[PDB]
């Protein structure tokens, strides 16, 4: 699911004019448009840091998995963090990261570093492996995991007997299905796609804006310096007026499209905070919300600008 | 334990008045977002928009009327763009409140009109009830929730083997105060003795790892005694 | 006289501290700033570390309840 998008800031004066004081003087006569455009992009940008804090900052305390990691025979090495890798990203998380890998258009940095967005995921995935659903409803209370699974079987209508009695088979089936997960993404089908569409959507968005800086918009030339010098002062301002208006519209279209796109991401960051509570911190009785079948559990993993739940 | 629950609810309801009075930013954000938008529209009326002056009257008075039209068009086009941006941002803002009205209709239906089993939809905790209070352009819901507290550590065993048949607990967990084995309800400690009433017997004592031997009491046999 | 470089940019007027506390004014890139008395920039603390005590045979059962009337606007 895609949780957040790139937070960008645009300087109206450099973009509309750019090393042309005479243009800046003309721009003021247009109005407060620069102020509203910065207010719009600043709100999109602060939301992009609440979209990423509502999804992963659920847990109050950074819980930690034990030094010895034997959990009933279920093997979580592929999911739980290992110290050798970049950050301490876990092996599936490393693959997802490697898979996905100006002219005033600044790109602000996200407030929470991927070292932290990843440490939040280690707490979420280390008290869901010890305590259970308890961590999200109060003080985290420890339950041995081959027993948390029997309580999660009872919620699909199947008795506890069907886990302890068939425990090793259930464990091998979990460990093997966990193993194929890396290959399913790493067989190179376009699985990440949804997150990568967001990067591509944003990069194309900026490219249209930068490549519209080269458009006459019905004026004599795309270069302000030539028009300023090659035209007389009254003539220059009237032709310049088309250039500033067109560039103001191109910046305005970027923000309108960007607010519509931010809404789609806020919708996907509110579906991933209903799936990091109902599915990561409880068992969901809703149907097909959390898997085709009867949900037994779900595990969070952080990918570039989004979340993968297994 | 009815009185404790009653005072805990009653005091907690008391703190809400002060805490709300330390909060309503989400509701005041809408009032502010709307005001800024209306004034930006009024101030744009006071902007030249690449014209000799904002006032239409002065433009008509100090220019010849047939020639003045192109300058007038400059103002009208700018103001139509200004209104069109108002309507477009307002359409995008309307669909943020429609999304919030839809979650409030859902929270009213699944929390005021019933008890939700969804996690953290109606408070952080296990929902017990929820109360609706009107606020100026929104709703404030006083979600009531049961929060487990004061934990204690015990030794847990998955099955209890008596007479070579595994016995699993019908509802609950098997817990030990160090020496005596008991069956407890999971979300509140209520230690109880193990009898066939609270235990389901399935299988033999050689298939589950962690079965602990003990005595599952028989209720019928002592009355026979 | 206090200058310090962070991924977001150069923060002038604030002295980097090696202490860690919660985020009051979020500067960006993992660094948060507040007012000690001077203005101190630090690395945000995600929260307090707790290690749940996982064990093959230990459970913890909640022995009391609290009734909390939270508010959502």
């Amino acid at each position: 699911l895609p949780v957040s998008m790139t937070k960008t800031s645009v300087d109206c004066t450099m973009y509309i004019c750019g090393d042309s004081t005479e243009c800046s003087n003309l721009l003021l006569q247009y109005g407060s448009f620069c102020t509203q455009l910065k207010r719009a992009l600043t709100g999109i940008a602060v939301e992009q840091d609440k979209n990423t804090q509502e999804v992963f900052a659920q847990v109050k305390q950074i819980y930690k998995t034990p030094p010895i990691k034997y959990f009933g025979g279920f093997n979580f090495s592929q999911i739980l963090p290992d110290p050798s890798k970049p950050s301490k990203r876990s092996p599936i998380e490393d693959l997802l990261f490697n898979k996905v890998t100006f002219k005033g258009l600044t790109v602000l940095p996200p407030l929470l570093t991927d070292e932290m967005i990843a440490q939040y995921t280690s707490a979420l995935l280390a008290g869901t492996i010890t305590s259970g659903w308890t961590f999200g409803a109060g003080p985290a209370l420890q339950i041995p995991f081959p027993m948390q699974m029997a309580y999660r079987f009872n919620g699909i209508g199947v008795t506890q007997n069907v886990l302890y009695e068939n425990q090793k088979l259930i464990a091998n089936q979990f460990n093997s299905a966990i193993g194929k997960i890396q290959d399913s993404l790493s067989s190179t089908p376009s699985a990440l796609g949804k997150l990568q569409d967001v990067v591509n959507h944003n990069a194309q968005a900026l490219n249209t804006l930068v490549k519209q800086l080269s458009s006459k918009f019905g004026a004599i030339s795309s270069v302000l310096n030539d028009i300023f010098s090659r035209l007389d002062p009254p003539e220059a301002e009237v032709q310049i007026d088309r250039l500033i208006t067109g560039r103001l519209q191109s910046l305005q279209t970027y923000v309108t499209q960007q607010l519509i796109r931010a809404a789609e991401i806020r919708a996907s960051a509110n579906l991933a905070a209903t799936k990091m509570s109902e599915c990561v911190l409880g068992q969901s009785k809703r149907v097909d919300f959390c898997g085709k079948g009867y949900h037994l559990m779900s595990f969070p993993q952080s990918a570039p600008h989004g979340v993968v739940f297994l | 334990n009815q009185k404790l629950i009653a005072n805990q609810f009653n005091s907690a309801i008391g703190k809400i008045q002060d805490s709300l009075s330390s909060a309503l930013g989400k509701l005041q954000d809408v009032v502010n977002h709307n005001a800024q938008a209306l004034n930006t529209l009024v101030k744009q009326l006071s902007s030249k928009f690449g014209a000799i002056s904002s006032v239409l009257n002065d433009i008509f008075s100090r220019l010849d009327p047939p020639e003045a039209e192109v300058q007038i068009d400059r103002l009208i086009t700018g103001r139509l763009q200004s209104l069109q941006t108002y309507v477009t941002q307002q359409l995008i803002r309307a669909a943020e409140i429609r999304a919030s009205a839809n979650l409030a209709a859902t929270k009213m239906s699944e929390c005021v009109l019933g008890q939700s089993k969804r996690v953290d939809f109606c408070g952080k905790g296990y929902h017990l009830m929820s109360f609706p209070q009107s606020a100026p352009h929104g709703v404030v819901f006083l979600h009531v929730t049961y929060v487990p507290a004061q934990e204690k550590n015990f030794t847990t065993a998955p099955a209890i083997c008596h007479d070579g048949k595994a016995h699993f607990p019908r509802e609950g967990v098997f817990v030990s105060n160090g020496t005596h084995w008991f069956v407890t309800q999971r979300n509140f400690y209520e230690p109880q003795i193990i009898t066939t009433d609270n235990t389901f017997v399935s299988g033999n004592c050689d298939v589950v790892i962690g079965i602990v031997n003990n005595t599952v009491y028989d209720p019928l046999q002592p009355e026979l005694d | 006289s206090n200058v310090f470089q962070t991924r977001a940019g150069c923060l002038i007027g604030a002295e980097y501290v090696n202490n860690s506390y919660e985020c009051d004014i979020p500067i960006g890139a993992g660094i948060c700033a507040s007012y000690q008395q001077s203005i101190i920039a630090y690395t945000m603390s995600l929260g307090a570390e707790n290690s749940v005590a996982y064990s093959n045979n230990s459970i913890a059962i909640p022995t009391n309840f609290t009734i909390s009337v939270t508010t959502e606007i």
